[PDB]
């Protein structure tokens, strides 16, 4: 996996490699990972006009490998394709089934909710990257734990939790949400920011550390 | 409705003080203040231009610190786009030129004897249709007289619905008042027809209409034995159909009539205003502290400066940070400083470039670097300085370097310095000096010291007020004032809001009509000179 | 644990000889019926 | 009708019964329009209120309030306070108010006997307080009538 | 002498002959004793102030 | 002047030069 | 003053009972 960087004023190419790897000498590998010509960085943006794809300038974005994938030619090849789209390799692409967030949010835990839909024309709607991650948390959490017809212990116990509105029960809802969300490797961790018990409405908001 | 659970993957945001921006942008209703707490709300209240790019910059100028809540105002007298087409006044909720792209049309369906409404607007990808406009409910009569009808008469004074009557031949079978009574919501008609023997009435299935009964239209003696005819009420159905959504509103001058899909007109941002003070007046009581105008014009800089001084005289301290032009010369800068040499103002020279989160490598004028700066300065804890803090600017269109960073700073003008590496963005801001001429006094001269003074002073004022200025009794002489003030100072030392104070150097004098106070405080402010010496024993 | 809370200060009492009258406030216990989660991202 | 109330309070004073009236004026009144009321409402025991603002009413609605009703805010305050206590500098709990008048304006309205309102900034919170317990009466050396 | 010794009384009472107008200066307090005014005649008025 | 907040028994005598204050008082 | 650091390789290093000398030298204002 990788890190983003933003090129700064008169930024020395070797300073990038030092700043993230301690030794200077890995800049040969970094520029091969980013498919740069010899002018690795340039002050003037008009010079980029000549060879835009093979020439970077101030404020442009570069891809920094982690140390282990530094000398892997295959990673160099793939990292030469997915330039500023590399996120898509970790989070993935999947089919869209959230046809209207105005619909299922008002019906909640039930059968017969979500459905495939079509964006544009002819091509079936494929939802990707961060927008795949939105769906793959949302569609997971709405499913009850026992539900799915292979690999059980999917879903969540959330539908059980509509007990008495008293504080302990609210923390129990926090716990099942936390438990459900940290269950997928694409998220590092989760924690609660705030919660609000109305007379019969639970409201609470949670952070999640998506990777990259 | 029924029990359920919801999960919104909120895109909001993709803390103590408040920050004020007045500038030019092409959306939002004019001459009213707004509080912005979320960038994703600013993209929806507003649309385009400096006021929004300023806010997108203010809440991102440092990777760890960021500005508080922002107060906004638009500097245009934008009209809303409208038209008179048919018997309807169509007016758009958008104010400005953008609203001219809106399209509205109407067509009548033969298969339901109703209108079909369409509204289109390009940049928000809005293009939806509302149908079966009217058709509010149907009646069928079921008795076996030859042919029965109903009627609905207006209030001729007001064109409001007055009665609904059922007629079998010449006999009034039943009737109901509609000018208010029992039947103010249509629901009670939907029972009180059905409950009779000879008639039944039923609703259309497309949503709950249940309109206010005064909105029906004048009809007389419509057959409802051979047919299950609609009651129409075509105008008031539009509110139930479209009021809560979208971009357009409708108002009546007259009869509603179909028309082709037609554009609006008159959406106009107008000339820019020749003066900003009249609109600057509105920030006077919204609770700001730091204010920046988004313009290089010298008249605006003088008006804002005089406005800040007027507020400071009236119990509300304020401070203005201002930039000028695209890469100004020393002669221009010292010309602006000499004309504007009052305190509670600070002038910024450079014009930078920022990587705007669209991927937009924006070259940005000086009055916008003042936003990026003012945003950072506003967000930090009280009593800290911008002194030697970094800024997330990309590159600079600049003249000034180390020797100039004596000249400009010494004359009270702020500028950003290039440091070649490791310090996050390679750029840090040299000082927090103000535009005031005399640098000897630090409260006037240096911004952070003033910003700590102004809130400390307000607290001493407010706490003295209810203890003494309330005038609860004269029988509490000056010795008690020393007790209260030393207690007050002892809290501030304990709370770190002051460095230290001498307790036995307080003098109080009183004459019953007025008390006089004297006190000394040792202030807290950022280091600025570090002289570290070396010695050795060889 | 049969009422969520009561603002004791709200209780207002009047007496009119051989009769008296009271006003009070109580926050009832209920089941939950809407659960709303907001889910937000980082770095 | 303000003159009638002033006559009524004067008549009850002659009857030996103490009463006092608090009164407001229009929307967005200027200094001079208020001076015209002040001169025409000369006697003591009548208290003129200036500005017209907004209050958060029971509904949760942003109700617009004329000076005729802003007078009620001070009336509800002066009747709640202990006898002999000053109305000066107590909070007012006003959501928004046509209150551009500045510190020098407060001195001009106060000297002429017109009750004014002020914006005050705490450390971070803010609040609006009323700046003097003055009446519509002229003489500065007669606090029994001027206050 | 009398009720009109302070110009405030005239600033009020000109606006008790409401075909005319008088209005105050914005630039701070003045409260001038009217005996200190200076002699003037026949300035041409309707539109003008 | 509305109300606001704004922010030894052996007496000793002297007589000499000074660049200020009215003399003979 | 400009906000900055500074550094020195000092040379001025090379008890209570104060000590007095008087003699000839080609410097200093006299008698003091």
């Amino acid at each position: 996996r990788f890190k983003k960087h933003v090129v700064q004023h008169e930024e020395t190419m070797q300073a990038i490699a030092q700043r993230y790897y301690g030794d200077v000498s890995y800049w040969i590998d970094l520029v091969e990972h980013n498919n740069l010509k010899y002018p690795y960085l340039v002050e003037t943006d008009e010079e980029k006009m000549k060879d835009p794809e093979r020439l970077a300038s101030t404020g442009d974005t570069l891809i920094i490998p982690i140390e282990s994938d530094l000398t892997d030619v295959s990673a160099k090849e793939i990292n030469s394709r997915d330039k500023d789209v590399l996120v898509e390799l970790a989070l993935g692409r999947d089919l869209n089934i959230t046809a209207d967030e105005k619909y299922f949010n008002e019906h909640g835990t039930s059968d017969n909710i979500l459905a495939f839909s079509t964006n544009g024309n002819g091509d079936l709607d494929t939802v990707k990257g961060i927008d795949n991650m939105k769906q793959q948390l949302q569609a997971r959490l709405l499913t009850p734990r026992g539900s799915l017809m292979l690999h059980p212990n999917y879903g969540s116990d959330l539908h059980n939790l509509f007990g008495l509105n008293i504080p302990e029960q609210a923390t129990l809802i926090e716990m099942e949400v936390l438990r459900t969300l940290t269950s997928d490797n694409r998220v590092k961790s989760a924690n609660l920011i705030d919660w609000k018990i109305q007379g019969n409405v639970y409201s609470g908001q949670f952070s999640v550390e998506i990777k990259s | 409705t029924r029990p359920h659970a919801s999960i919104e993957v909120d895109t909001s945001g993709i803390s103590e003080k408040v920050f004020c921006l007045i500038g030019q942008a092409e959306g939002g209703e004019p001459n009213t203040v707004y509080e912005l707490r979320n960038y994703s709300q600013a993209k929806r209240l507003f649309r385009s231009g400096e006021l929004l790019d300023a806010i997108e910059l203010a809440w991102g100028s440092n990777p760890n610190y960021t500005a508080g809540r922002i107060l906004a105002m638009r500097i245009e007298d934008a009209k809303p786009a409208s038209a008179e087409i048919g018997g309807l006044k169509i007016t758009s909720k958008i104010y400005g030129n953008v609203a001219n792209n809106i399209q509205v049309g109407l067509e009548k369906n033969t298969l339901s004897d109703s209108l079909r409404l369409r509204v289109i607007f390009q940049d928000d990808r809005f293009n939806e249709v509302y149908d079966n406009i009217g058709n509010i409910f149907t009646i069928k009569y079921k008795g076996e007289e030859a042919n029965a009808t109903f009627s609905v008469e207006h209030d001729e004074e007001t064109q409001k619905a007055s009665r609904l009557v059922l007629k079998v031949g010449d006999q009034e079978v039943k009737s109901y008042d509609l000018t208010g009574g029992a039947y103010d919501y249509t629901n009670a008609i939907i029972t009180d027809i059905n409950q009779l023997p000879d008639f039944e009435a039923k609703l259309s299935p497309f949503g709950d209409k249940n309109l206010e009964s005064s909105k029906l239209d004048k009809i007389e003696n419509a057959n409802i034995k051979d047919k299950a005819v609609y009651v129409k009420a075509v105008f008031g159905d539009l509110e139930k159909q479209t009021a809560y959504n979208g971009i357009v509103s409708f108002e009546q001058l007259k009869t509603i009539e179909p028309f082709e899909l037609t554009k609006l007109k008159g959406g106009t941002n107008g000339e820019p205003p020749a003066t900003w003070a009249d609109k600057l007046d509105k920030f006077a009581h919204e609770g700001g502290y730091y204010i920046v105008p988004l313009s290089s014009k010298q008249s605006v800089h003088a008006e804002v400066a005089s406005f800040v001084k007027e507020r400071s005289d009236a119990g509300e301290p304020m401070r203005a940070i201002v930039g000028g032009g695209f890469n100004e010369s020393k002669e221009q800068l010292f010309g602006r400083q000499a004309s504007l040499s009052n305190p509670r103002v600070s002038l910024v020279a450079n014009s930078g470039t920022f990587v705007m989160d669209d991927g937009r490598k924006n070259h940005v004028p000086a009055y916008m670097v003042a936003v990026a700066l003012g945003g950072l300065a506003s967000g930090l804890e009280i009593g800290e300085s911008i002194t030697f803090k970094p800024l997330r600017v990309s590159s600079l269109d600049q003249i000034y370097e180390s020797i100039d960073l004596d000249e400009l700073n010494e004359n009270g003008i702020i500028s950003i310095e290039f440091v070649r590496n490791r310090t996050n963005t390679f750029f840090r801001i040299v000082d927090d000096v103000t535009t005031f001429n005399d640098k000897s006094d630090p409260v006037k001269a240096e911004m952070a010291v003033g910003e700590a003074n102004d809130f400390l002073v307000s607290e001493l004022k407010v706490q003295l007020e209810d203890q003494f200025i309330g005038t609860r009794t004269i029988n509490t002489s000056a010795s008690i004032i020393k007790d209260f003030i030393q207690s007050y100072l002892g809290r501030k030392k304990r709370d770190n809001e002051i460095q230290d104070f001498p307790a036995e150097d307080v003098q109080v004098i009183v004459e019953g009509n007025e008390a006089r106070i004297s006190m000394t405080v040792y202030p807290i402010r950022s280091f600025k000179k570090i002289s570290v010496s070396l010695v050795y024993k060889q």
